């Protein structure tokens, strides 16, 4: 902001080379086993020890996603409900098939005149559509 | 992934500071800080006790200098009139 | 330049019929918010123009305040008051700032404003003065079609809106076309359209009559009810205090000549003129045409009329869909049961029967006499128990003791029955269960058990609709109720 | 410092019977091929079974 600033370029990286170099086992009896020697390249900045722990946490995180259209625009009257269910919905504010898609069957359930019947009612209007609530 | 996360589970009273600081660390123009220091308002607790209307009452403060004095106090998130109860604490009292 | 803002204001004065005070103050408001946008910083900006020379000067303005929280645009009133003691709270201090060159940008801006103060002003009072074209039948042009809405072009760049259900159902506008309709309301909508238009409201239909026969706008006849089912047919109510004048003949006209007119506005509407009666049954009689009705009962207590019909105009008499008796219903406020005159008869024998049965069986009486007090008009217990004395002793055979002890039994048996339904749910089903749900005092159980809803199962399965007309049972009050009454019963 | 773009199967394309193809987005500028050559390699050989 002022024009005594002066900007370099900011390389945040603390390591240079890391080589592994896998090789035979004999510690245990067993035999085919490895043993897995890295020798890295640090600058000083970082514990080498403290280094594959955040890269064995950095992958172990990754590997947490898989371990253990037109018809939206349309109002709710155009779905053939019953007066009742369609009321019900108007009273509030749901006024296109793109808002009942989002609510979820327990926040229906809370809306007044909302009955077990006109829930599923609704629940089978939208999948004759192949919608389902809570999308 | 069970696999090769099963092979990972081995690695993986002063009212505040604030209040005990000198009035010069506000960054106020050379002359209200003067004209502050001139009235014996040396810390932001001193002088977050006096009233607006104690203030302009100080010689050479202007409504220039009080609106500064507000703004910069406001970017801190206090205000001018707040009592303090047991202000100054007895560390101060000594210098 | 100088002369230029005379001429300019006088202009703008006279073509806008518009106060020159009105049009400064906006232009300084203009050029204000054209000189905050050349500021990088968030300022306040106060303008002045000159009213003589068209000359104009800007200031940073700092709104002089008890307590600041923006110190950019305000100031305390203790610091306005050492540069002049003169300013109070609400006053603005003003700083030498250099006023914003008149260019392009800034003429833009101004005849922006100029423009929305004439909306507020020239438009608004022709809207005041236009105060009958504001209830009456408005003429406009279709600006746009769309599938919710019909956008109308009024003149003087003002609009209005004819909804979807205040169109006819078989009309189709196209733009260009030129559309009648009344303006049935004004919103003074920060966005949006502010007139709306309707052909579909009854007051589509008296207005019309109001233009077509002079004795309406004369207020020689008046139009007393308007029942309507839009672009298929209508009933009207008319009185006249002069005997000289038959007012159904004068909104008739000459061959008709003036409801077809009505009627040819309203795409072929069919429109039945009857004349208002002060008495109800008469009235109901009336319109009911052009069925004709053999006899009425009045049930004063239900507000409802069982009009009994010869059985070749019962189709008649009930209509299309039901159509001839419900604009009748509409237009006298009456519930109307079209029946034939033999089931008139065959219901007047059931609730007779009824009513012995229910006297027979809770007052300790003979058939005989049960039957002299429905034929002496008693149907309900409630009326014996509660009637003058003086009516039920104008009975042949009542002396004062048998009145009293007829008096006390209808009450002992209202209070049994009472006390039969609070056993039914209120000591037992709705002192247990419907009791649960937090917030359900005794009296509120009872209520809701008189309606058939005794158990917390019962109440969980109602809607807010269902329960809306308990006296002390807000809206609010049932949604929680039903929900509490849901959260034990089904998730429980 | 620590938190990265995680992510997640969008879809699960099965294209007809006894084929998959699963896709996963979004991952680092690098990390798309570490996950592809994890995988691929233990799927190859570790994944366990009987012939």
């Amino acid at each position: 902001r002022p024009i005594g600033r002066l900007l370099v370029d900011a390389c945040y990286s603390p390591v240079e080379r890391i080589a592994y170099n896998v090789e035979a086992a004999r510690v245990e009896q067993r035999t085919d086993l490895d043993k897995l020697v890295i020798e890295m390249e640090t600058n000083g900045t970082i514990d080498p020890e403290e280094a594959i722990r955040r890269a064995a946490t950095i992958l172990a995180e990754q590997l947490e996603a898989f371990v253990d259209d037109p018809i939206l625009l349309r109002p709710v009257d155009d779905l053939e409900l019953t007066v009742r269910s369609a009321n019900c919905l108007k009273a509030e504010a749901i006024h296109y098939i793109g808002d009942l898609v989002q609510r979820t069957e327990v926040e229906l359930l809370k809306t007044p005149n909302l009955g077990k019947k006109s829930l599923t009612e609704i629940k089978d209007v939208l999948a004759s559509r192949g919608l389902s609530l809570g999308m | 992934a069970t696999i090769l996360a099963e092979q990972l589970e081995a690695f993986v009273p002063e009212f505040d500071p604030i209040l005990l600081r000198p009035v010069d660390d506000l960054e106020l123009t050379v002359r209200s800080a003067n004209c502050l220091k001139a009235e014996a308002i040396h810390y932001i607790g001193d002088l977050v006790q006096r009233t607006e209307v104690e203030l302009l009452k100080t010689p050479n403060l202007g409504k220039k200098s009080l609106t500064e004095i507000k703004d910069v106090l406001a970017s801190r998130g206090l205000s001018l009139g707040m009592r303090l109860e047991n202000w100054p604490p007895a560390s101060i009292a000594d210098e | 330049m100088n002369k230029e803002i005379l001429a300019v204001v006088e202009a703008v004065s006279n073509e806008k019929a518009l106060p020159r005070e009105k049009i400064f103050e906006a232009l300084e408001s203009a050029l204000a918010t054209a000189t905050k946008k050349k500021y990088e910083q968030e300022i306040d900006v106060r303008v002045q123009i000159d009213r003589k020379s068209g000359d104009f000067d800007t200031f940073r303005r700092w709104l002089v305040v008890d307590e600041v929280t923006q110190p950019t645009k305000e100031i305390t009133l203790e610091a306005a008051r050492y540069e002049d003691e003169s300013l109070n709270l609400g006053d603005y201090v003003e700083d030498q700032i250099e006023s914003v060159t008149f260019d392009r940008i800034t003429t833009q801006t101004a005849k922006q404003v100029i423009v929305q103060k004439v909306r507020e002003a020239e438009r608004a009072m022709v809207v005041d003065q236009f105060r009958e074209h504001e209830g009456e039948i408005i003429t406009g042009v279709v600006k746009k079609v769309n599938r919710d809405n019909i956008s109308l072009d009024l003149g003087n760049n003002a609009e209005a809106v004819i909804l979807r259900e205040d169109m006819l159902p078989r009309e189709n506008f196209r733009p260009g076309d030129r559309v009648r309709g009344v303006l049935y309301s004004v919103r003074p909508e920060a966005r949006g359209a502010q007139l709306f238009v309707t052909r579909s409201k009854p007051e589509m239909l008296i207005e019309l009559f109001r233009i077509e026969v002079p004795e309406i706008g004369e207020e020689v006849i008046e139009i007393k009810a308007a029942a309507r089912d839009p672009g298929s047919r209508a009933k009207i109510a008319v009185k006249t205090n002069d005997k000289r004048i038959d007012p159904v003949g004068a909104c008739v006209g000459m061959r008709g000549a003036r409801v077809q007119a009505v009627s040819t506005e309203l795409g072929g509407e069919r429109i039945d003129i009857v004349l208002w009666d002060d008495n109800p049954a008469q009235f109901v009689i009336n319109a009911m045409a052009p069925a004709d009705v053999a006899s009425i009962v009045v049930d004063e207590d239900k507000h409802t009329m069982d009009i009994a019909v010869e059985a070749g105009n019962l189709a008649q008499a009930i209509g299309r869909n039901g159509q001839n008796v419900r604009l009748a219903s509409q237009l006298s406020g009456w519930e109307l049961n079209v029946m034939t005159v033999d089931d008139l008869q065959a219901k007047h024998q059931a609730e007779a029967h009824a009513a012995i049965d229910t006297f027979t069986k809770y007052l300790d009486i003979d058939e005989d006499f049960a039957t002299v007090l429905v034929e002496e008009g008693f149907s309900t217990l409630e009326e014996l128990a509660y009637v003058p004395m003086k009516e039920l002793l104008e009975i042949e055979g009542l002396d004062e003791p048998t009145v009293e002890a007829l008096r006390e039994r209808a009450k002992n048996a209202l209070a049994t029955i009472a006390q039969a339904q609070e056993e039914s749910l209120g000591d037992n089903k709705p002192a247990d269960d419907l009791l649960n749900l937090e917030g359900v005092d005794r009296d509120l159980a009872f209520k809701l058990a008189a309606r058939g809803v005794c158990t917390l199962e019962d109440l969980a399965e109602q809607g807010i609709d269902d329960l809306a007309d308990i006296e002390g049972l807000t809206d609010e009050k049932a949604g929680a109720l039903i929900m509490a009454a849901r959260n034990i019963c089904w998730f429980g | 410092v620590t938190e990265f773009l995680k992510p997640r199967l969008v879809d699960i394309e099965q294209v007809s019977s006894t084929h998959a193809k699963v896709t996963l987005e979004p991952l680092e500028r690098g990390f798309g091929h570490t996950l592809g050559n994890a995988l691929r390699r233990i799927l190859l050989s570790s994944m366990p079974g009987c012939a």
